[PDB]
């Protein structure tokens, strides 16, 4: 990602409890994923916890 | 719900089994009760 130029990036940082990192996952459903948030199946981007 | 929550679970060299038919199945009232960590599912979606 050095290497390359980028269009536009959005940053969304936010408080997840220790059990639930796996649940932004795209295609993955549950709890918070259903009712609090998630994201495109086609989803270009990086995840740092 | 017996098979969420039980006096102990059978052990995994006799673990244990039986046949549900004839009846309704839905996940949403017992799923959040017993919360999990791993859930991947191979054929079926858990929404489908």
């Amino acid at each position: 990602l050095n290497d390359l130029c980028f269009t536009n990036v959005y940053a969304d940082s936010f408080v997840i409890r220790g059990d639930e990192v796996r649940q932004i996952a795209p295609g993955q459903t549950g709890k918070i994923a259903d009712y609090n948030y998630k994201l495109p199946d086609d989803f270009t981007g990086c995840v740092i916890a | 719900g017996e098979v969420f929550n039980a006096t102990r679970f059978a052990s995994v060299y006799a673990w244990n089994r039986k046949r549900i038919s004839n009846c309704v199945a839905d996940y949403s009232v017992l799923y959040n009760s017993a919360s999990f960590s791993t859930f991947k599912c191979y054929g079926v979606s858990p929404t489908k």
